[PDB]
């Protein structure tokens, strides 16, 4: 019963890191001339995660 | 003889003043088109947090 508990806690931490290497990679794969690129509101909020390293 | 004198000297400043006009006219649109660059760079950066925000 544990062991079950604990991979379904690993099992969520690996979805949210496949999912933040995906997002990070975008944002490196936008350049210059791109087509989605615009001036966004409020660039610089910090949200209510906020979670330090 | 003192009026041509007069003369020649107001046209070679006439002449150096239009030089110095069109070469302002380049200096001024090269800085124009620099600004616009440097927005497409704003609009780069801020994209690039909010994708990160999801």
């Amino acid at each position: 019963c544990l062991l079950q508990e604990i991979r379904q806690q690993l099992n969520s931490d690996h979805r949210d890191k496949m999912e933040t290497l995906e997002i990070d990679r975008g944002c490196l794969s936008l350049n210059l001339t791109s087509p989605n690129i615009s001036l966004k509101v409020n660039p610089t909020r910090i949200p209510k995660d906020s979670t330090t390293l | 003889r003192e009026m041509e004198s007069f003369y020649s000297e107001l046209k070679w400043q006439e002449k150096n003043t239009l030089e110095e006009i069109a070469e302002l006219q380049g200096d001024i649109r090269r800085l124009e088109e620099d600004l616009r660059r440097k927005m497409m760079n704003l609009k780069l950066a801020h994209t690039r947090l909010e994708s990160r925000t999801y």
